[PDB]
């Protein structure tokens, strides 16, 4: 009967997805023109659920 | 805003933003006149008939 919270997922989410370059396997990496990777919690500020 | 610094002017309007959230073309990515960035905690983006972002 112990309910433990394990962590949090991480959400990132970068100014201009459009540049974001596509790796295999529906995967995406931060480049020059996508802009840095912003750290984030989900519900908070501009992020989703 | 062309790269010599002179204004181009097109008719396309695919647009996107930079990786500094600057409005600019989806092609070879010249800023658009007058400067719009889109600032880090927008949920959504709108434009209004009048052109008012």
């Amino acid at each position: 009967g112990e309910n433990v919270t394990l962590g949090r997922v991480a959400l990132v989410r970068v100014p201009n997805e459009q540049g974001l370059d596509k790796k295999g396997g529906t995967q995406w990496d931060s480049t020059q023109f996508s802009g840095d990777k912003i750290w984030g919690e989900s519900n908070k500020g501009s992020f989703g659920t | 805003t062309l790269p010599d610094g002179n204004i181009g002017y097109t008719r396309n309007g695919q647009f996107t933003l930079n990786g500094e959230g600057t409005l600019v073309t989806s092609g070879s990515g010249y800023p658009v006149e007058p400067e719009i960035v889109i600032p880090e905690d927008a949920i959504s983006i709108t434009v209004g008939t009048d052109g008012e972002v």
